RNA sequence: AUCUUAGUUCAACUUUAAAUUUGCCCACAGAACCAAAUCCCCUUGUAAAUUUAACUGUUAGUCCAAAGAGGAACAGCUCUUUGGACACUAGGAAAAAACCUUGUAGAGAGAGUAAAAAAUGAUCCCAAACAUAUAACUGAACUCCUCACACCCAAUUGGACCAAUCUA
RNA sequence: UCUAGAGUCCAUAUCAACAAUAGGGUUUACUGGAUCAGGACAUCCCGAUGGUGCAGCCGCUAUUAAAGGUUCGUUUGUUCAACG
RNA sequence: AGAGAAAUAAGGCCUACUUCACAAAGCGCCUUCUAAAUGAUAUCAUCUCAACUUAAUACCCACACCCACCCAAGAACAGGGUU
């Protein structure tokens, strides 16, 4: 029981966690051809990609928003010199 | 290791007596010791059930060393039944007494608290001093180490370990020494 | 309950997967009555399911008659000689097709406690643990406060 | 009695031995934080398990990302003392349309493709 | 610096220095080339492995059987490969994973023999005084894998 | 009896707590936007997130009803001949 | 001078005062 | 509120069905002359809240932290207030409702953790021991892992099934 | 516990005032006796020791000691008290 | 340091007295085992949480029966004796 040391290692603090063991497949059959995918792994790859997407979500959010927020310092501080004129 | 099945059985679940010296060791040490020979709590094939204990036989056990001043105030306290019976008696006296039964009492508090523990102290072996019965000398088969170092004397440090070590202070001349 | 039922150790017929696999249900016998109403679910297993299992399992000898007359029930025979029965009355084709490849999917041992999930008969390899393995020796063999 | 408590925002103010300290930096500061519970609801006040309830946090340790706005940290700095807080790292930028369903996410926080 | 011998100047452990990288290395290709030369031969026996499974590491020799807890999706007999070798091991050498050996180093092979629910288990809750008493019987299924060959090739 | 005394292992997991909530304080002193930049960013998804609401909670009606459904009870008479 | 609940008690032995390390001791050296 | 405090009715809380759209959190602004905080909302994280139809059930609880009033600033004392826990699961402090850790439930002969060890008067003392081999390890029904999922509260309320008997 | 006040001189041979530090209760107004007794010591006696202002047995205080012992009667019964 | 005498408590007995009478008893009888010396930290000194030296036996104790009778043994069972 070292997660100590895993965490300070970059690795996951349970061997069950993400690695090797937990997520390639376990099994192949004799021939050579793979195996349908275990449901932990389908289940995991689902909930890492649910994440993906709402990464990138909020992370676009947020640039439009600063953009917005330049698009109107630009209408508000430069339609004033529209008064500044006649 | 191809042996066949009953010798193999008769192998691996044998029992082995280990000698342990008891001279200048503390009663605690030989007892944490023999508590876990006995138990069978040495052997990677244990189980509660299975009855692996083996055999420990400490001698020299009236020699035994109490850290500290505890020989004047470990007290050992029995009561026999009938009132008025409740005898408090130090280590010193109690080993007077009996020389065996500090090391007895140690063991028996160490191991564990179930029908087993008497069982257990049948394979405890203790002989006061140095000799032992031929009938035990023929069993053992291992020597424990003892778990602490005797630190030695002045009267057993050659020369040459005295003068290589320094001399850290100067006396005066006209003192008397 | 563990201690109130009986139990077994892991094991298998003939060795099965050593050589080759082999298929332990040999018989499979179907009664189905024709007018009953708990047969209803059998009499659809019959008509249209029972032709493909038999073709997927030609090892298995499957009977079917029509005379327990209100009652069903399939009873599975074994290589080893177990027997076991099951209720199909009152049972829809789903479950009646489950639990006949349940059947056919078992040896025909007793459904009890394992005591194991692991049963080897080479446990060791390098020689099983007694108490000399490392443990040394000695000069001439002296037990330990000898003097020859 | 026993009250919500007002953190003085003196508290929240990095100074150059903090920086140094870990791996931040007061200019271009980090988009999202992933945040994790460490520690039960239970045995707080009820104006603490709705915040948790409200992050997303509900279950255990589970980690979970959220904006670094201010609406966000002023929640965050009620039910600072039940979470961890890592700032998330894109050392590979953000997936695009694919790569999105073979990403992981390591235990230093970076968010990565194909493992 | 100097301090005079005493009970307490040095530590009660030995100074153990590990040998010099240099050799050293030079040492574990002679070791490793002595066991490839072993395994190229056929100077072993009969071997077991330390194969990873449903969530589980099975101790596992040829012959054997193991079952799992979870049904596996596959038909009666078919032969499988079990990848997720930790550990495996001969009477006079031993391979060990980082922590597992690659798909080429050793090959473990599996057959499906029964599928079958296990006997039924129990789930009673039971608390006094407040009538609660509820009891549900459950029959989690299961497979057992006969493992019918662990061979090793001369990959080091 | 009633006083303790706070073992070793207790301070260092105290410890240990403190320095995890001192690493939270450092990560919430640098927001990326300000009070004003955020203000209306999220007002879309939001209007559109709680109008999903809405039409999910004003949809509840009964279900259907077949005549095959109704007609295939009739099934549990169903004989061989 | 009465008890404090547990969790004060933790808190004042965390945060009890340590002195600073005298670079060398004054018996030895000025 | 009650010839009422061994009870009832109304409210508050709970449940079901149904309609609709805002509900909670929340900075800045704002609330008097004579310390903790509280109230109120733009955003933001969320998905709930209000309304209608229809019933029952609980009601003046104990302990702990805190601020007060009464009895010392005590009598383990009566009372008010903010919070937590209990009357629900599990692990710890010896036994342990009230302290600390932890919740959404099944199988596993897998894994990582949480809390968690003492310093220097009257029957019969009460774990046994230990000064110095490198700090890590141990530790749950928390979390991860392979599979399966409706399958751990009282009073109450909703729902899915059903033993046996009679009749068509 | 400070002795500070005394004691034919002098705090320590005795009380030792207030206070402080300790262990222990205070309920009413606007349950004994016989029988058998178990136990603690904060000791009444017996035992051992220190000082004494006992110049000595005994006295006085102080330390230690719980193996043993710790009476019979008149009057009366919140249970005590008085008396031989 | 001894010697007598008495009581009490425990244990036991019945020769005498006493109540009684093949015996059981007491009012009777017997037995009971903190002052020094040397001396350092602090060279004198100092008794030393300095080293160091001084101030209970007795009792029980036979592996293997038990029908009958007797008994100072006994509730039954056990125990002693039957030459
Ligand atoms: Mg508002
Ligand atoms: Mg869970
Ligand atoms: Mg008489
Ligand atoms: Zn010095």
């Amino acid at each position: 029981a070292g997660g100590q040391w895993r965490l300070q290692q970059g690795l996951a603090a349970n061997p069950s966690g993400y690695g090797p063991l937990t997520e390639l497949p376990d099994w192949s059959y004799a021939d050579g051809r793979p195996a349908p995918p275990m449901k932990g792994q389908l289940r995991r790859k689902a909930e890492r990609e649910t994440f993906a997407r709402r990464v990138v979500l909020l992370s676009q959010e947020m640039d439009a928003g600063l953009q917005a927020w330049q698009l109107r310092q630009q209408k508000l501080q430069e339609e004033q010199r529209k008064q500044e004129n006649a | 290791s191809s042996f066949s099945r009953a010798p193999q059985q008769w192998a691996t679940f044998a029992r082995i007596w280990y000698l342990l010296d008891g001279k200048m060791q503390p009663p605690g040490k030989l007892a944490a010791m023999a508590s876990i020979r006995l138990q069978g709590l040495h052997k990677p094939v244990y189980h509660a059930l299975s009855d692996c204990g083996d055999h420990v036989v400490i001698m020299n056990t009236r020699h035994i060393a109490f850290s500290g001043n505890k020989w004047e105030q470990k007290v050992y306290s029995s009561h026999t039944g009938y009132p008025g019976g409740f005898r408090q008696v130090t280590a010193a006296q109690l080993h007077l007494r009996d020389p065996v039964a500090i090391v007895k009492l140690a063991i028996y508090g160490m191991l564990p608290k179930n029908l087993h523990r008497r069982t257990m102290m049948e394979r405890l072996h203790l002989f006061p001093d140095e000799y032992i019965p031929e009938d035990i000398l023929k069993n053992l088969v291992e020597e424990l180490p003892q778990p602490r170092k005797i630190p030695k004397r002045l009267d057993e440090y050659t020369q040459e370990e005295i003068d290589a070590f320094p001399r850290l202070w100067t006396p005066p001349e006209d003192y008397r020494l | 309950t563990a201690r109130g039922t009986p139990s077994r150790f892991l094991a298998s017929v003939l060795h099965n997967g050593l050589g080759r696999y082999v298929q332990q249900l040999q018989r499979l016998s179907f009664s189905v009555s024709r007018d009953g109403a708990s047969s209803r679910g059998a009499r659809e297993f019959v008509e249209r399911e029972v032709i493909d299992f038999a073709r997927r399992n030609p090892g298995v000898v499957i009977y079917v008659n029509s005379r327990p007359c209100c009652v069903p029930r399939v009873v599975a025979e074994y290589l080893n000689g177990a027997v076991r029965e099951e209720s199909i009355h009152c049972k829809s084709v789903e479950e009646i097709s489950t639990l006949v490849q349940k059947l056919a999917d078992q040896s025909g041992l007793d459904v009890i406690r394992i005591r194991k999930p692991f049963h080897t008969d080479n446990p060791s390899i390098q020689g099983q643990w007694h108490p000399f393995t490392n443990k040394p020796t000695t000069f001439r063999g002296l037990r330990p406060r000898e003097v020859q | 009695k026993f009250t919500r408590s007002r953190i003085p925002e003196k508290v929240f103010q990095a100074s150059p031995e903090d920086h140094e300290k870990y791996g931040g930096d007061p200019q271009n500061p980090h988009k999202l934080h992933i945040v994790t519970r460490i520690k039960s609801t239970r045995r707080r006040p009820y104006w603490e398990k709705d915040i948790i309830k409200m992050l997303g946090l509900e279950k255990a340790h589970t980690p979970q990302v959220h904006k670094n706005i201010p609406s966000v940290n002023a929640k965050l700095k009620v039910v600072k003392h039940l979470i961890r807080i890592k700032p998330l790292k894109l050392p590979q930028g953000l997936p695009a349309e694919e790569n999105m369903s073979n990403t992981c996410l390591k235990s230093t926080g970076e968010l990565v493709v194909q493992w | 610096g100097y301090v005079p011998k005493t009970s307490l100047s040095s530590p009660p452990w030995p100074e153990v220095v590990l040998p010099d990288p240099v050799e050293e290395t030079r040492h574990h290709a002679e070791v490793v080339k002595k066991v490839n030369e072993m395994i190229v031969t056929g100077q072993y026996g009969r071997l077991f492995a330390v194969v990873h499974f449903a969530s589980r590491q099975w101790k596992v020799t040829s012959e054997d059987l193991i079952l799992i807890g979870n049904e596996l999706d596959l038909a009666c007999g078919e032969r499988i490969r079990l990848e997720k070798v930790l550990l495996v091991g001969a009477d006079n050498f031993t391979l060990l994973g980082k922590p597992l050996l690659g798909k080429d180093l050793v090959r473990v092979e599996a057959t499906v023999i029964e599928k079958t629910e296990s006997w039924p288990r129990i789930i009673m809750r039971f608390r006094k005084r407040k009538n609660f008493k509820k009891k549900r019987i459950v029959t989690t299924p299961q497979t057992v894998l006969r493992i019918n060959s662990i061979e090793i090739a001369p990959c080091l | 009896r009633r006083p303790r005394f706070v073992s070793l292992r207790a301070k260092q997991n105290m410890i240990r707590r403190l320095e995890i909530e001192a690493e939270n304080h450092y990560w919430l002193s640098m927001p990326y936007m300000t009070r004003e930049q955020e203000r209306g960013h999220a007002a879309v998804r939001r209007r559109e997130a709680f109008e999903a609401i809405k039409a999910a909670a004003t949809s509840k009606f009964p279900p259907h009803r077949f005549i095959a459904d109704q007609l295939d009870h009739l099934n549990v008479t169903k004989k061989w001949s | 001078r009465r008890v404090m609940h547990f969790q004060r008690q933790k808190l004042m032995a965390v945060t009890e005062y340590i002195p600073p390390k005298p670079a060398i001791h004054p018996s030895c050296l000025p």
